[PDB]
């Protein structure tokens, strides 16, 4: 559904995962930072679009990044 | 040398005849725009030299000024008084055509020489009396355009005293100054 | 000029002066003549006439509304209705652009830039709201200067 | 050297060299690299422009209340008639004040360079220094010239007696707007009654 | 009046100016221009077959080039002047 | 004074006595010269 | 690497806020495979009210 793509100017600060309400984002290895690791999106299917990760990102600009395209049952966020 | 101790430009250096550096602007500042404004300051004062006896002489002679002598066109019938003699082929659709392909044919040929000092000065046939192939020749360009920018100021000169004073000619504002100077001046166009 | 009569000799204007005044003294039919608020109202048609009598000595131009117009194309005759208050005021306008400016030029050198915004240092304020008065020769000698304006080279842009 | 208030600090840039130097700067409107050059030259027309302001507005004025001369006031001197009109006498002014200003313009940016003739260049001015043109034209007895000490004393003369003349000046500018009265007659009507011939007294 | 004449030499002017005054400075600023292009090719080369420039009607046994179309743009300005001419005289 | 005149220097006190200071003087502007329209200076 | 630490950089970055700003530089990573290394100090937040940012050598020049 909603695509996030995770950029190489992150620090792997983690802050972006903490901040994911629907479990999007996970921290892989990454060889170009000093934490040595980057974000990832493997279950972007499951986000809801929130940007609560771009909130949490200290990058400028941001290193995570939430582009909102077609929308499903499951970034909708509904119940019924 | 417009001002003594001003810098002169680098692409003002003297060499040029009449190079007094007078760029405040800097409109010649572009090298392909500067040898466009060197055979354009030329033709306006060739023009302007061609303009200076068509204007005062005319009006010494006592055939009007260079006003008068140019509303019989918009006049239906005005017969085109040439020296007090109406010319019988002085009608406006008549002298404006002639004037839109002799000036024109006359215009297409110079823009036609690909050198850039031949169309400055062409010599050969528009030097029939051969100064140009003469001991002297810089300070002759030099004499061009000194004449020719006092007559390009004659001639600013010669349109706004049209307009500040309609109906009176450039030698009747000359003998209009020089009766009484210290009281009919730019001061009468300054201060209404 | 552009069709309005003088006020001194505008018919609707003296009409205007006639029934401002008859409307406050038809006020002042019931008060006593010694009392606090007719001396209000004494004070308010004597502060009207001195109106009237100051737009009429002044040159204005009164249309056919009996009001006085101003002229702000910077006419000879009338230079106090817009050009003279306005480089009175552009005067003032500029005074407070040039100390304000030069606040910020004087607080952005300091250990904490961004409490004396908050807080601002009078000692500091004061000492240029005096220097505020020649600013037009400030402010283009800072022009001819250079240090009025900053290169774009060193200037926050957003990309294109 | 004294200054213009005791117990303040001189500015940076008016360090005592400049005759008539007593650190009054207190708006910093010449602090700038390059700016009290300007200032000095524009101090120096304007006392010697004021000095001929002031021995043309108090000094006929003067002789008019003894009666010597009879010329007219010098805020009604534009209202009167002569040879010539009095807007014509306006722009043959500004064009020899074209000549004499921009001769002047180029001694300021480019000194050394306008003290030759632009007609016989044997004519030279002897003036070394930016703002004093020395030469037979105006300085014809020498005056100009002498010891480093010795010039800064008349070289303060010339702007401590052009100071008063620009306060003189001014001061006529707005008693003849207020009272309307030819500033000689200010001073004899301020000798007959100084406590009711005040600023306040004419508004 | 004197229609016959006035559109004849008008037409003659704009014609002379065209064949003997303005050819090589048409000549020169319909090679310097050149064909319409867009976005780097010509509108015939980018697959518009009614953008053709004609080569039969434009064949022209002048020897300067002067062609139908010439005459038939600058036969049109001295048509225009002609008929400028003929308005202004008729008045 | 050290902390009582940092406080009378804050933003919202200095505002308070400018345009204290600023709308009484134009009132007492508009007092002894009222009704302006036309500076005649 | 980098151009050195305590040093003062202008950022040719157009994407960041402090793009054409004075920034101080606080530590360089000297680690291969870093690909912004820099790590630039300015004293004015962005939005986000931080004020710490990395970037590349290729992205700065000493001012
Ligand atoms: C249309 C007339 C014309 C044109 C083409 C030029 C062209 C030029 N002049 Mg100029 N000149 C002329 C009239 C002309 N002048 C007249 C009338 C004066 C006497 C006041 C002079 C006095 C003058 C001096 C003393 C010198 C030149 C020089 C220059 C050259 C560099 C300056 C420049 O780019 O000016 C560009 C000017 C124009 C394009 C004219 C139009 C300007 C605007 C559009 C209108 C202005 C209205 C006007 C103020 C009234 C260039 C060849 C310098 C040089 O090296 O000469 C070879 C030089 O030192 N000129
Ligand atoms: C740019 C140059 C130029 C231009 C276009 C004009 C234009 C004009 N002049 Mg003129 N004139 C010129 C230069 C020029 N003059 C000079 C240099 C002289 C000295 C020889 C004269 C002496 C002259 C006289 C004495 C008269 C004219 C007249 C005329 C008018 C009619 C000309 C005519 O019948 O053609 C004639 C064409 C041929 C002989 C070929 C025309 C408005 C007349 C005028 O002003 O109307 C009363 C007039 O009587 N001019
Ligand atoms: C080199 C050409 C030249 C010369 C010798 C003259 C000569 C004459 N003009 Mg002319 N004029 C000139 C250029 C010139 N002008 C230009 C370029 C302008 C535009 C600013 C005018 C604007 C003009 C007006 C409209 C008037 C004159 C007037 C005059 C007289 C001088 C009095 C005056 O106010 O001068 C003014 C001269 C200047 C402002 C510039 C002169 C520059 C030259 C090089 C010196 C005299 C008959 C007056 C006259 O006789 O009419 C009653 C008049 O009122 N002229
Ligand atoms: C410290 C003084 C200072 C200076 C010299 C200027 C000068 C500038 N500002 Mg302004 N401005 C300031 C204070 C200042 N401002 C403050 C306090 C605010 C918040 C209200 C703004 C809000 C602001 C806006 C909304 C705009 C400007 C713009 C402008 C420009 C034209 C003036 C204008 O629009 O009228 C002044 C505009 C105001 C809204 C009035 C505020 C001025 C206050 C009263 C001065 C306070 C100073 C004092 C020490 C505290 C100019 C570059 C315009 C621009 O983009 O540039 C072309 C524009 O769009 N400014
Ligand atoms: C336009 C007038 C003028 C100019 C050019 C200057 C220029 C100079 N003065 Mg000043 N001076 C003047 C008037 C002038 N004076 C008068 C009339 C007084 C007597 C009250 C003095 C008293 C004086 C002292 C005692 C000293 C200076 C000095 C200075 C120098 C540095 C300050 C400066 O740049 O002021 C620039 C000033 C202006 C550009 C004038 C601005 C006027 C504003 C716009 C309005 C003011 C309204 C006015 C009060 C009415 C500079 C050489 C110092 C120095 O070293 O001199 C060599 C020095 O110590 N001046
Ligand atoms: C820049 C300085 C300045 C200015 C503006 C003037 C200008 C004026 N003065 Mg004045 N004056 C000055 C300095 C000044 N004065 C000085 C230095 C003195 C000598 C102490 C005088 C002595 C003086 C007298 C004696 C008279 C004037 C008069 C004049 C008027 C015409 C001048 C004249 O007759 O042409 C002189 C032209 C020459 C070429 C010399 C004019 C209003 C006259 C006046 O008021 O009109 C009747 C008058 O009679 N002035
Ligand atoms: C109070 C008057 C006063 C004083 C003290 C001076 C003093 C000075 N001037 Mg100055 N000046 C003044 C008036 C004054 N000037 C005025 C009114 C003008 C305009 C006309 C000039 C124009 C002027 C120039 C442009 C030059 C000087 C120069 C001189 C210097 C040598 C001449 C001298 O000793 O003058 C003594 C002055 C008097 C005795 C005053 C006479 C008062 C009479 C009686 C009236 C000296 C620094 C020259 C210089 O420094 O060259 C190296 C120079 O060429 N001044
Ligand atoms: C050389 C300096 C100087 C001298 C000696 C005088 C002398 C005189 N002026 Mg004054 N005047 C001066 C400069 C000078 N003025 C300045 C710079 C201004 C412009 C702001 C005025 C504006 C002025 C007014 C409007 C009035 C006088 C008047 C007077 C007289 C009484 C003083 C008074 O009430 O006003 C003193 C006013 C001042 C602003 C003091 C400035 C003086 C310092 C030295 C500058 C007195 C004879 C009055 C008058 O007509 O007398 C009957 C009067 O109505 N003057
Ligand atoms: C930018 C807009 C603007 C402008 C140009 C003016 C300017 C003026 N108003 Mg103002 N006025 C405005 C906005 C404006 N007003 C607003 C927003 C209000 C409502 C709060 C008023 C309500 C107001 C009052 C109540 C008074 C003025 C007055 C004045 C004058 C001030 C004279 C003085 O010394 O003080 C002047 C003509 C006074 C005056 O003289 O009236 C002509 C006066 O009576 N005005
Ligand atoms: C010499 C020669 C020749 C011949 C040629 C010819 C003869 C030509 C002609 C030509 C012509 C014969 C042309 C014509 C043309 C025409 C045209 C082209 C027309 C057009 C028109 C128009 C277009 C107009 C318009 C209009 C209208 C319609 C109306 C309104 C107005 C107007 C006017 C605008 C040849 C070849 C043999 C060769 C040899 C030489
Ligand atoms: S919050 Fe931003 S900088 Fe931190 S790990 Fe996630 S993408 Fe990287």
């Amino acid at each position: 559904a909603h695509s996030v793509k995770i950029y190489d100017t992150c620090i792997g600060c983690t802050q972006c995962v903490r901040a994911c309400p629907t479990d999007v984002l996970e921290m892989v290895p990454w060889d170009g930072c000093k934490a040595s690791q980057i974000a990832s999106a493997p279950r972007t299917e499951d986000c809801v679009g929130c940007k609560r990760c771009e909130s949490a990102c200290p990058t400028d600009f941001l290193s995570v990044r939430v582009y909102l395209g077609a929308e499903t049952t499951r970034s909708m966020g509904l119940a019924y | 040398e417009w001002l003594p101790g001003n810098p002169r430009p680098s692409y003002l250096d003297g060499s040029a005849p009449g190079d007094f550096g007078f760029d405040p602007l800097g409109l010649g500042e572009v090298p392909e725009n500067l040898e466009r404004f060197k055979e354009s300051e030329l033709i306006h004062a060739r023009w302007a030299m061609l303009a200076v006896p068509g204007v005062l002489i005319p009006e010494a002679l006592g055939y009007g000024n260079w006003v008068s002598a140019q509303k019989w066109a918009a006049t239906p019938g005005g017969q085109a008084t040439y020296l007090g003699n109406p010319v019988p082929w002085g009608n406006l659709p008549v002298i404006l055509a002639i004037e839109f392909l002799a000036i024109a044919f006359a215009e297409s040929q110079r823009n036609g020489e690909p050198d850039p000092e031949k169309r400055k000065y062409p010599g050969g046939a528009f030097d029939p009396l051969g100064f140009s192939k003469g001991a002297n020749l810089e300070e002759l360009k030099l004499k061009e355009i000194k004449n020719g920018r006092l007559a390009l100021v004659a001639f600013l000169g010669f349109a706004v005293q049209a307009i500040a004073y309609p109906g009176t000619g450039p030698l009747e504002n000359l003998k209009t100054h020089l009766a009484d100077p210290w009281h009919n001046t730019i001061a009468h166009v300054i201060i209404p | 000029v552009a069709g309005l009569t003088p006020c001194k000799e505008s018919k609707g204007f003296a009409k205007r002066q006639k029934q401002e005044i008859k409307k406050l003294e038809g006020r002042l039919k019931l008060y006593a003549p010694d009392s606090a608020p007719a001396l209000a109202i004494n004070a308010t048609i004597e502060k009207t006439k001195r109106r009237f009598e100051f737009y009429g000595n002044q040159g204005l131009l009164c249309g056919t509304d009996g009001l006085p117009h101003l002229i702000v194309d910077g006419d000879q005759a009338h230079l106090g209705e817009f050009v003279y208050p306005g480089l009175v005021f552009l005067y003032i306008a500029g005074w407070i652009g040039w100390v304000g400016r030069a606040y910020l030029i004087d607080v952005r050198t300091s250990k904490k830039p961004t409490e004396k915004e908050i807080i601002i240092d009078v000692p500091l304020a004061l000492r240029i709201m005096s220097k505020g008065l020649t600013w037009p020769v400030a402010a283009i000698g800072e022009l001819r200067s250079g240090k009025l304006v900053e290169k774009s080279s060193n200037i926050t842009v957003s990309p294109r | 050297r004294p200054l213009w208030l005791p117990g303040s600090e001189a500015p940076k840039w008016l360090d005592g060299s400049l005759p008539g130097d007593y650190g009054f700067d207190p708006l910093d409107l010449a602090a700038e690299p390059g700016r009290l050059n300007w200032m000095v030259q524009a101090e120096l027309v304007h006392c010697r422009w004021a000095m001929l302001g002031a021995a043309g507005i108090f000094i006929p004025e003067l002789l008019t209340k003894i009666g010597i001369l009879n010329t007219p006031s010098w805020y009604k001197a534009g209202d009167a008639t002569y040879f010539a009109d009095q807007g014509t006498l306006f722009i043959v002014e500004l064009l020899l004040m074209a000549w004499a200003e921009s001769r002047r313009w180029a001694d300021i940016a480019r000194p050394g360079s306008v003290n030759t003739d632009p007609i016989f260049p044997n004519n030279k001015l002897t003036g070394t220094d930016v703002g004093y043109p020395g030469g037979l034209w105006f300085d014809p007895l020498g005056w100009g010239s002498g010891s480093e000490d010795k010039l800064k004393e008349i070289r303060t003369k010339e702007v401590k007696n052009g100071r008063l003349a620009m306060l003189a000046v001014l001061g006529a500018f707005v008693q003849a707007n207020v009272t309307h009265v030819g500033p000689i007659d200010n001073l004899f009507a301020h000798l007959a009654d100084p406590y009711h011939t005040t600023i306040l007294q004419s508004l | 009046a004197n229609t016959a004449l006035t559109i004849t030499l008008s037409t003659g002017a704009l014609l002379f100016l065209g064949r003997f005054v303005f050819l090589p400075f048409q000549r020169d600023n319909v090679s310097r221009q050149g064909l319409p292009v867009q976005n780097g090719v010509t509108h015939f080369d980018a697959g518009d077959s009614r953008a053709q420039e004609v080569t039969s009607f434009l064949k022209t046994n002048d020897p300067a080039g002067f062609t139908i179309v010439d005459v038939l743009a600058w036969g049109a300005l001295g048509h225009a002047v002609g008929f400028f001419i003929l308005a202004t005289i008729n008045n | 004074m050290q902390d009582v005149k940092t406080y009378l220097s804050t933003a919202p006190v200095l505002a308070t006595l400018w345009f204290g200071f600023l709308a009484g003087l134009l009132i007492e502007i508009n007092r002894f010269f009222p009704d302006a329209l036309v500076l005649p200076l | 690497i980098g151009p050195k630490r305590g040093s003062i950089v202008k950022v040719l970055r157009r994407e960041s806020y402090w793009f054409n700003d004075t920034g101080k530089v606080v530590a360089v990573d000297q680690a291969p495979g870093v690909r912004y290394p820099v790590v630039v100090r300015f004293d004015k937040v962005n939005y986000a009210g931080v004020s710490t940012n990395n970037y590349s050598p290729d992205e700065l020049e000493q001012s």
